RNA sequence: ACCUCGAUGUCGGCUCGUCGCAUCCUGGGGCUGGAGCAGGUCCCAAGGGUUGGGCUGUUCGCCCAUUAAAGCGGCACGCG
RNA sequence: GCCCCUAAGCGUGUGCUAAGUGGAAAAGGAUGUGCAGUCGCGAAGACAACCAGGAGGUUGGCUUAGAAGCAGCCACCCUU
């Protein structure tokens, strides 16, 4: 079992998932189509797949929620994060957008209410070098 | 089988025993086998 | 100490005869004997079990107590159940067979090697690459198993050689 | 070397009070 | 156990009680080691099960409004608490009593109202 | 390597090493110090080696104090000349150290790490010593 | 501020000889000169003295039971040994049952400054004046959030009631400075 | 410079050997960045062997053919 | 000095010595042993043994074809 943060609009990226899961014996031809048919709906958000190994070499990709670390990039507008925590800033994010990303991530985080769901992303942003305003 | 007057554990799960007349260290990694002498 | 202070549960079908320091045990699998250390005293409790006692707490007695206790425990256990060590072979072209009472191994050598089963021990085979030694003396069984294991040089690159039942040897890798 | 070492060490004996001629 | 363990277990149980929807206490004295698998292994994923000594539950139960359970701490206490829905855990603990006949039931706590063995059964079936 | 900027006398008479250290016994600046136990000269080369070892074992932080400075010269006669001539020129500088005197002190916070650094340092010295705490 | 009891017997012979003879058997000599009084040479148990010291030592107060005669004294210095660590000889002064006395007290830092900063204790002792029992056994100085070059002096230390600082308020007790880099370490 | 200048004849080469292994090989074993051959390192082991020539007195050293090897030292830098 | 040589005690009470240390020697290494002085825990069941667990954010960014927990620095966090 392993979970990687692979882009949505991209297809068949070798460095990230070339030998990661392919070496375990799971095919990639049908996986590419199953990923594209599901990512063409959003076309604007990264989707991390939770690779779940099976005994019969089958594969049922889990359509999890987007990653908070990467959604922070879209919230701040820049793709490259900061270089030092609590020392540099990239941009400001709105509380409404924070609540929206928390609602979308409800199905992945261990939080219970919107408050904690957004506070987890706030702590992630604190560790990465970004604060919410 | 390193043979030096000084011996210390290089592995992480090592025991240092006292043999017939010499000390030794025991760990799975054969590279860490050392004897005093 | 922690082990020698405990008793030895003797099964029903066992005859234990204590003669001073010496001791003998008779069971279904056979009969064995042993000699306990002088600073330790062996005694048969009222419940038939055996108990080793030390008069002092010196290093010698503390080290011999558990030793003798486990020795007599294995002695009484062998006559009732006996010991059996199973071994398996790995590597193409390797074969083992039972000829009469001895064993014949062909492990790539120009000629086959023979191992004569000594007294008090027996061999058996369940597959051309799977055999098992059996006996009463745990020491003899272990010695025979170690000899059969060291028969061949330990080859980690391919694991070709002899191995115990649940053996797990290290394995290197040859890039070319 | 060994000769002088022994000559100097035999002075340490407790029968001569730790003193001998020629070191 | 060590005093550090005694001090960390009380905080652990406090966190359990503050982060869980409810908690049920049972008597686990009488089981060997081999049981702990069909125990926690299949429960810790969605639910959670913890065990400790009596001296720690008295210190841990003095946080929330569960003072009424002071007299309900007779004997060893093993606590079980779900991370999501509690109806499944209630049904499981109810059927375990009839399956094993060794897990004595005493009651629980809901909205500050302590429930007895008969009151908890009125909601365990619903 | 440490060396006096200037000295009043070029040659000395091998300062004696005996007695017990009167001053510089207890650690003052740092928190963990190294206290020697055998009287013997310590060379600027050894001092620099110990300092380099400490600086390498402690990176990106910590401070080190050296309460000993090599100022006592010691000469080295010609390569293969005979006995009897003007006293040779000073060839290495040392510092007369007596037992009980502290030589190096550390300010690295983590105990284990400071102790390991002091151990690696003492391992580079020619005399026996131990670690002391403030 | 509670006195620690201890027994002591008047020594019958002085000098380095008697001192070594007492030290061989685990005893420690001491003097009780006091304030303009007739000095008294006493002998205490080395183990008990070391225990009291490691418990609340460093100028601790003490109660001497000299042949049943109670006395309240205070320590002035130890001078254990250059190499070893043992109480070779002590000195005591009667406290006159509440008279104000000035003595040295040990300071200690308890805190955590910014990550890229290191603290250094330039002075470990402070001259504090207080009563016999109110003598604080230790002083504490905290550090949190301070930047580099924030020199904490003795005058900035908070002292309990009835305590006074005799040393000037300019003594730099603690100095925090930016974390020395590898270059600063190798250029020393 | 402690016997030796009212004498202890100094370097190489020939004959002759004796002893240590800090072992060149033969023998055994451990680790190897040991797939195998062929190598690197360490431990024990002196029973045995350790070539013939050109240069230069030479010791030493270089070169030519080989050789499992063309080993290091003590014995008045062995042996008039 | 008192077992033989070698005249005198294989003298007595309490401890240590497993290495012939006695009857050569250093840095350093080291679950050898005896005593005393301290500290963590410990019937509220100490440590080993045994068994189940050992995630989410997240692959923390920086660095990198590349750090995902484990070549490298920074801080070294919230939920369960
Ligand atoms: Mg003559
Ligand atoms: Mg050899
Ligand atoms: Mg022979
Ligand atoms: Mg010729």
């Amino acid at each position: 079992l392993i979970k990687l943060q692979i882009q949505a609009g991209q297809a068949n990226p070798a460095p990230p998932v070339g030998p990661a899961l392919g070496q375990h014996g799971v095919n990639i031809m049908e996986f590419c189509k199953a990923y594209n048919a599901a990512t063409e709906s959003q076309r604007g958000n990264v989707i991390p797949v939770e690779i779940t190994v099976y005994e019969d070499r089958s594969f049922t990709f889990a359509l999890k929620t987007p990653p908070a670390a990467k959604l922070l990039l879209k919230a701040a507008g820049v793709q490259k994060g900061s270089g030092e925590p609590h020392k540099t800033k990239v941009a400001k994010v709105t509380w409404d957008q924070v609540r929206e990303i928390a609602e979308t991530k409800k199905a992945d985080l261990n939080a219970n209410d919107i408050d904690a769901a957004a506070k987890i992303i706030a702590g992630t942003a604190r560790s990465m070098g970004i604060t919410v305003e | 089988m390193k043979v030096n007057p000084s011996v210390k554990p290089i592995c992480d799960k090592c025991r240092v025993i006292r043999r017939h007349g010499r000390v030794m260290v025991i760990c799975s990694d054969p590279r860490h086998k050392q004897r005093q002498g | 100490s922690r082990i020698g202070k405990q008793p030895v549960p003797v099964p029903s079908g066992v005859d234990v005869t204590i003669n001073g320091q010496n001791l003998s045990v008779k069971g279904p699998k056979g009969t064995l004997t042993l000699d306990v250390a002088e600073p330790i005293s062996v005694s048969r409790a009222e419940d038939g079990a055996i108990v080793v006692t030390r008069p002092d707490d010196e290093r010698r007695s503390r080290s011999l107590h558990g030793l003798s206790r486990t020795l007599i425990a294995n002695l009484v256990t062998g006559v009732t159940e006996g010991y059996t060590q199973k071994m398996e072979i790995f590597g193409v072209g390797y074969r083992v067979q039972l000829k009469g009472q001895n064993l014949e191994f062909a492990l790539g050598y120009s000629h086959p090697v023979l191992i004569e089963a000594p007294e008090g021990i027996t061999f058996a085979v369940e597959s051309p690459t799977k055999f098992s030694v059996s006996g009463i003396d745990k020491q003899k069984v272990g010695q025979i198993s170690a000899v059969i294991r060291r028969l061949r040089r330990p080859d980690p690159y391919k694991g070709k050689g002899v191995r115990y039942e649940g053996e797990q040897i290290r394995r290197k890798v040859g890039k070319t | 070397a060994k000769r002088g070492r022994k000559k100097r060490d035999r002075k340490h004996s407790k029968a001569n009070h730790g003193k001998r001629p020629n070191a | 156990m060590a005093k550090a363990d005694k001090a960390t277990a009380v905080a652990d149980i406090a966190e359990q009680f503050k982060a869980s929807t409810a908690t049920v206490v049972t008597e686990y004295r009488g089981l060997t080691v081999a049981n702990l698998a069909e125990l926690r292994r299949a429960l810790g994923d969605s639910a959670t099960y913890t065990v400790a000594k009596n001296t720690l539950v008295k210190r841990a139960a003095s946080e929330a409004g569960i003072e009424g359970l002071d007299e309900l701490f007779a004997g060893p206490t093993a606590i079980a608490f779900v991370k999501g829905e509690a109806v499944d855990a209630a049904k499981a603990i109810k059927k375990f009593a009839k399956d094993n006949k060794a897990l004595v039931i005493k009651g629980g706590y809901m909205d500050g109202k302590a429930l007895s063995v008969a009151d908890v059964e009125k909601i365990a079936d619903l | 390597m440490l060396i006096p900027r200037k000295v009043k006398h070029r040659k000395q008479h091998h300062p004696e090493q005996r007695g017990i250290a009167s001053g510089g016994t207890s650690v003052s600046f740092g928190d963990y110090g190294i206290q020697a136990l055998e009287h013997a000269y310590i060379t600027n080369r050894q001092i620099e080696s110990a300092r380099i070892a400490i600086n390498r074992h402690i990176k990106r932080g910590g401070k080190v104090w050296i309460n000993i400075f090599p100022d006592r010269p010691l000469t080295k006669k010609p390569a293969e000349t005979r006995m009897g001539s003007g006293k040779g020129s000073p060839e290495w500088w040392v510092a007369n150290v007596k037992p009980g005197r502290v030589l190096f002190e550390l300010s690295y916070p983590d105990e284990k790490t400071a102790r390991d650094a002091l151990t690696r340092a003492i391992h580079k010295l020619p005399i026996k010593a131990r670690i002391v705490t403030r | 501020n509670i006195p620690n009891k201890l027994t002591a017997n008047v020594r019958t012979r002085t000098g380095k000889g008697a001192s070594r003879q007492a030290r061989r058997d685990g005893k420690v000599p001491a003097v009780l000169y006091g304030h303009g009084t007739d000095p008294q040479h006493l002998e205490l148990n080395a183990r008990d003295f070391a225990a009291v010291l490691r418990s609340h030592g460093t100028n601790a107060i003490l109660t001497l039971d000299i042949e049943g005669t109670e006395q309240l004294a205070l320590t002035k210095a130890l001078d254990v040994h250059p190499i070893r660590r043992n109480i070779q000889h002590a000195d005591l002064l009667v406290v006159q049952r509440g008279e104000k006395v000035t003595v040295e007290v040990t300071v200690l830092v308890e805190g955590d400054a910014t990550p890229g900063t290191l603290v250094t204790q330039d002075a470990n002792t402070i001259e504090i004046e207080a009563e016999a029992l109110s003598i604080p056994e230790q002083l504490t100085v905290s550090v949190e959030g301070v930047e580099a070059g924030t020199q904490i002096t003795a005058g900035q230390i908070s002292l309990p009631e009835g305590v006074n600082l005799i040393s000037d308020p300019e003594l730099l007790v603690v100095n925090v400075v930016e974390a020395p880099s590898a270059e600063a370490l190798e250029e020393e």
